[PDB]
């Protein structure tokens, strides 16, 4: 894998407040060199040497986004995370981590959005 | 009453012609451009050695005593002295100001914003004498601000992101009072749920609303200096 390709898909109701109203959300892609660090963080820990690279990217709710950044080789993994404003830290709905054995390399990964969730669509 | 009279002389020379000088046709008094001195309204105001603390210590000490922060009448033994309503309520309005922004010598207080949400709102950048707090709507953190705080260039604004437009300015209120000018233009409403807390609502552009919830140390935090709107320092003690 050259380049890394991931489709971020939001549903009409994405990000809900209190009222019900869907919100635009802000999603994290972590460029890793291991899912332990990652994994044992918080919510509030993660956004506040494992990283390699970052980017952030806007959704907007009904939306969609494409990611199309090059790996660069020490990347075992990529985590994708969520900036949710009531993300369910039980359950931990709000974050995916996919290996590199995960990614095509021409084809992106669907993230799909939807509520307080982040759901990665199997291929 | 001769010796009253002497007294409301003595008020208006070594209080209320200073503090009419100094202070009248500017904001917060008045909402114009021209800003009031934030020392100089300290040297006037100062629980215990301000220019009217002063006063009250020297020339009324047996009919008017400080009750805590406040300044009560003798309801025995009036000199049989009648004092003038206004008078008491201007004295215990400027006490209630000295408590929350005035307690160190100087201007200052603290108080924490809680960003909130809104259909069509992405982002809002609030900024006030170079603190800034930025939203993008996720797990809402408190964030606590100075006022005034140390900067060349005091002074507050307010921008935020539309789904449909790009990032548009709400408003920029710049000077000392910068801060005090803002939450002059919030819809206020006193949130029961939270102490000491108030949520706030300034009115975007479109609709759009740019929500916080204000949460003040003590009283009504930065939002007691808005009862320095219109205010008056009467020019009489007695009737
Ligand atoms: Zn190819
Ligand atoms: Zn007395
Ligand atoms: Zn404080």
């Amino acid at each position: 894998i050259k380049t890394l390709h991931l489709d971020i898909r939001a549903r009409e109701a994405i990000n809900t407040s209190a009222a019900g109203i869907p919100l635009s959300v802000v999603v994290r892609i972590y460029q890793l060199k291991d899912n332990r660090s990652f994994d044992s963080a918080d919510y509030q820990a993660l956004f506040t040497g494992d990283i390699i690279a970052q980017k952030d990217v806007w959704l907007q709710p009904g939306g969609s986004v494409a990611v199309d950044m090059p790996l660069d080789d020490a990347a075992k993994f990529t985590g994708v995370a969520a900036m949710f404003l009531e993300p369910d830290q039980k359950k931990n709905t709000w974050r995916v981590v996919l290996g590199r054995d995960e990614l095509e390399p021409d084809t992106p990964r669907l993230i799909e959005v939807s509520g307080n969730t982040l759901t990665l669509l199997p291929v | 009453t001769p010796a009253a009279e002497s007294l409301n002389a003595r008020w208006r020379t070594a209080v209320v012609d200073g503090w009419n000088n100094a202070f009248s046709g500017r904001y917060p008094f008045k909402n114009v451009s021209s800003d009031a001195s934030l020392p100089l309204l300290a040297k006037y105001l100062n629980t215990d050695t301000g220019r009217i603390a002063r006063f009250l210590q020297n020339n009324l000490s047996g009919v008017l005593h400080r009750e805590g922060s406040r300044w009560v009448p003798d309801t025995i033994n009036t000199r049989g002295l009648t004092f003038n309503p206004a008078f008491l309520k201007a004295i215990n309005t400027l006490s209630e100001i000295a408590d929350v922004a005035f307690t160190t010598g100087n201007a200052g207080l603290h108080f924490e914003l809680r960003p909130g949400t809104a259909a069509g709102v992405m982002q809002t950048t609030l900024i006030t004498d170079n603190q800034k707090l930025i939203y993008v709507n996720q797990m809402p953190v408190w964030k606590r601000f100075t006022w005034p705080a140390d900067t060349e260039a005091p002074g507050a604004s307010l921008s935020w992101v539309s789904t449909q437009a790009g990032t548009r300015q709400y408003a920029d209120l710049p000077g000392s009072w910068g801060l005090i000018r803002l939450l002059e233009m919030a819809r206020r409403k006193a949130a029961p749920g939270v102490a000491s807390g108030w949520s706030l609502s300034w009115q975007a552009q479109d609709g759009r609303m740019l929500n916080y919830t204000l949460r003040t140390e003590a009283g009504e935090g930065p939002l007691v200096l808005l009862k320095l709107r219109n205010f008056v320092l009467p020019e009489t003690v007695f009737e």
